[PDB]
């Protein structure tokens, strides 16, 4: 989980004074409650955008966008925090909305944008929001909660960004398997622009049966760079598959096979 | 020490978040699992997702489930800061609780 | 040294109220001792993956399938300032827990 | 739709000064709004409790318990409006809840009671928890609505009502038909009004009429009141029309037409 | 006397922007006359069954239906104090609005 | 007239509510309805329950839906309150809408 950039994040609509800040996801108010709270936010969603930063890098972004509602517990609102956590590894990230200015006029309903939270693909995350001061325990919840599930690269808009660039999602191998006599399979493969080993594997499945009677590995060592792109070859049911150890998927990355019958 | 001060600014030591390196794997793990939320509005971290182990028997090749081998979760010993009543004398208590982070496959005795 | 409070607010008095599986996976991990004598625990196991693929039913390392990492974000503590057996520092430090077997993506032609 | 009695009607509590009023169902807030606005109930719940009154009357009423949310808009809770609304007759009766003290604290729910709202056997009403002073246009709801399903006579509790009792629910009539060369037998109740005989012939086993016939036994005096009456009736002579359905409705004032009628029949063999 | 907003909170200044049914139905209802000039509706047509039961397919009654009013509580207005021609009060009363046939709730033995 | 004066402390006439005298009439019809709520926080009354014809036919005495026989409506023109957007010379507005109360069974032409 990462923010953005360094950036000055801008906070403030006209008619409100606010102030984004770094948030070690613990809080003052969770260490000291205070007696009169804020409610739960409402309308809580989170979208899926795409940011280009000043470096030409484009990255998923989790847009979050929430609002008040109109009882007069606004009187004691002194700020949100916006946290995302990673499921599976519980990694969270959290930012700190403060309130400068006392929010006292419901004549027009408020709406909070935030959209600098990056986002890895094939993810899913809880975006939470919470609003500062936190309730005291044994008290009313006062948070809004929501799931946020980020597509893989085969996403149309997706394969463009810079993390799915990385780990080779417009990666073409365009594959060619020509059966040469005395059993012999000529395979050939393109290179993508990564000094990586890659690994060939080869199946034997009979004609029809769900197992194997012979299997091969073969190493593929690093290209060199005046080798980036440059094909590559090497000399019933043959299954023939490329896998590459990019950097951003060491061993867990999007492999490419071929098929030959009988 | 039975009385401790812990600095709250939590250290955020896990700075290399930059790189894009994993991926959900409770769908495609020979043992997969779901995904529970462990919410205390008392404790830090309030929520926490451990893991519960899908099956009781691994996914062989095929894709049926076979009972020759055994999903297990992974647990691990995690501290947390728990919110005291006000009757305590300190405010604060530090815990270990054990939390299942993922499932594995393994062989039975 | 500190042992009270004060007009620091996240300084905080804390009550300090305080094995097989990585060989017999089909992702076997080995387990490093990472020790930090001014860090509480004192001693970490975090996992490594062994083989680069799973084991099969014979031992031999499947290249199907990928034996990847599961990591975790803990808490610990650290001594602040070191060699203080009372004042400590909340962290958040990633580690790795255990390895998983998954199927990889594979995209057809 | 009433309320149970004019008794002072008392909400006070520990910490909390409150006086329950008559209030119409148009609030002061409703036509002169106000930006500070309270939030909705919390946990509203309807139940059916029976209540006594002073000359024997036990009645059915409609338990009303509702609770407080924990955030801040507690300074700004001038009281509740408790509404039933009727849904076949839009008939709607209202109290307000008057806090005369403003709750500040939180420390334990607040939780708030009422069991003065009688209600009619077999009927289904709108029950609302209105937080006072009302949203202002364009606003939260800020109230809590539910509904609620009185049963009819014929629950336990139900049936020794007396709305239940007026509708005679502890009245049996054993109906006895005894069939001649027909004479139907009934018991009588304890109300001045008259009582109506269909006697009705299907076929052995068609559902079709080929007699209908009518008899009126008209209101009984007092001192035929628990009694045995007696009415003989001339039958078709035909063939296969042999299913004779004596059904009996009562007239009480409490049901004009639309009473429970008690019915008995007779077949061929 | 009434013609502008004084200090009274509940009366306010408000702007007045204002077949065969009862024949053909099976529980026929009479339309009877409710007139009142200090009344706003003045005319209200109350429904009163035309029978005790309802009017089946040959036109006769049938006695084993039930024709049952339905009524409504509405809002109408009546002058305040009276013989103003632009002063009234809001007033709920019940008007019996139609007549339907019920199958009654039967018994048996 | 244009404008007049409405005192809102509203005057019940349905006084008469010590006799129990009702049931609920929409399921035992031979043309039952379905209850629809109506709400409106910017008139008064707020909440009006309406009436659906659950058929276009009739329930005979087989409890099928005969055809030859029409469920209409009982429409009645009733009086509500409505508050006017404060962009307006006046608070309130007294308007007649159009209510479906019940549902009745009629003989077509
Ligand atoms: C409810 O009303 C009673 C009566 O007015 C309040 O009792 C008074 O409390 C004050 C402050 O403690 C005393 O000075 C008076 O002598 C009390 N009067 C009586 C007659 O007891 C009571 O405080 C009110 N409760 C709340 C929560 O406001
Ligand atoms: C926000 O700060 C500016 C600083 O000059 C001030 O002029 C403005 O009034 C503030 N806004 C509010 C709502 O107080
Ligand atoms: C917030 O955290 C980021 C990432 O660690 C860091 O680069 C930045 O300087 C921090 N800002 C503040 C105000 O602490
Ligand atoms: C690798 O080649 C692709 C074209 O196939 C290009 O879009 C990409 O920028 C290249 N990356 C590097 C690091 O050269
Ligand atoms: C409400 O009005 C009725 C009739 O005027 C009266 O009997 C009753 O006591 C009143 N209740 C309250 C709480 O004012
Ligand atoms: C009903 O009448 C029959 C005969 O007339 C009698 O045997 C029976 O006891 C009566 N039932 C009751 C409850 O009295
Ligand atoms: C009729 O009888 C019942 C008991 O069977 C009794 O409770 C009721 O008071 C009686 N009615 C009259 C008017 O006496
Ligand atoms: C009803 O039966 C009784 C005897 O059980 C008899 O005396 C009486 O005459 C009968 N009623 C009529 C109307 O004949």
């Amino acid at each position: 989980l990462r923010l953005l950039d360094h950036r000055a994040l801008v906070c403030s609509q006209p008619g409100l004074n606010c102030t984004v800040k770094n948030s070690t996801c613990l809080d003052d108010s969770w260490i000291h409650p205070r007696n009169l709270t804020p409610s739960s936010p409402k309308d809580l969603q989170i979208q899926l955008h795409f940011a280009h930063t000043q470096q030409g890098d484009l990255f998923p972004v989790a847009h979050i966008e929430w609002t008040l509602q109109t009882d007069a517990s606004i009187l004691y609102l002194e700020g949100a925090e916006l946290s995302v956590l990673q499921l599976n590894t519980n990694e969270r990230l959290c930012v700190r909305f403060e309130f400068l200015s006392k929010l006292r006029h419901h004549h027009r309903r408020w709406r909070f944008t935030f959209s600098h939270f990056v986002v890895d693909p094939d993810q899913e995350y809880e975006v939470t929001v919470h609003h500062l001061p936190k309730p005291i325990p044994d008290g009313d919840p006062n948070h809004q909660s929501k799931n946020f599930l980020v597509p893989d690269c085969e996403h149309a808009r997706m394969k463009v960004t810079t993390p799915c660039m990385s780990s080779g999602s417009l990666w073409d191998p365009n594959i060619t398997v020509e059966t040469l006599e005395a059993h012999q399979l000529r395979v050939s493969f393109t290179l993508w622009n990564e000094s990586t080993h890659y690994q060939i594997l080869l199946t034997s499945f009979p004609h029809m049966e769900n197992h194997s009677c012979f299997e091969h590995m073969h190493h593929i060592p690093a290209p060199r760079p005046e080798e980036f792109h440059q094909r590559s070859n090497v000399t019933c049911r043959h299954q023939v598959q490329i896998q590459p150890f990019f950097s951003s998927c060491l061993n867990d990355c999007l492999r490419h096979s071929a098929t030959v019958s009988c | 020490p039975r009385t401790v001060m812990v600095n709250l600014n939590i250290h955020n030591r896990n700075t290399n978040t930059n790189p894009k390196r994993s991926s959900d794997y409770y769908n495609r793990s020979t043992s997969p699992w779901n995904l529970h939320r462990n919410e205390d509005p008392e404790r830090y971290p309030s929520v926490i997702w451990e893991a519960k182990c899908r099956h009781l028997g691994c996914i062989n090749a095929d894709g049926n489930v076979d009972y020759h081998m055994n999903s297990v979760p992974i647990q691990q010993e995690i501290l947390v800061l728990r919110r005291e009543p006000p009757h305590c004398p300190n405010s604060f208590r530090l815990e270990k609780i054990l939390v299942s982070v993922g499932c594995t496959c393994v062989t039975p005795i």
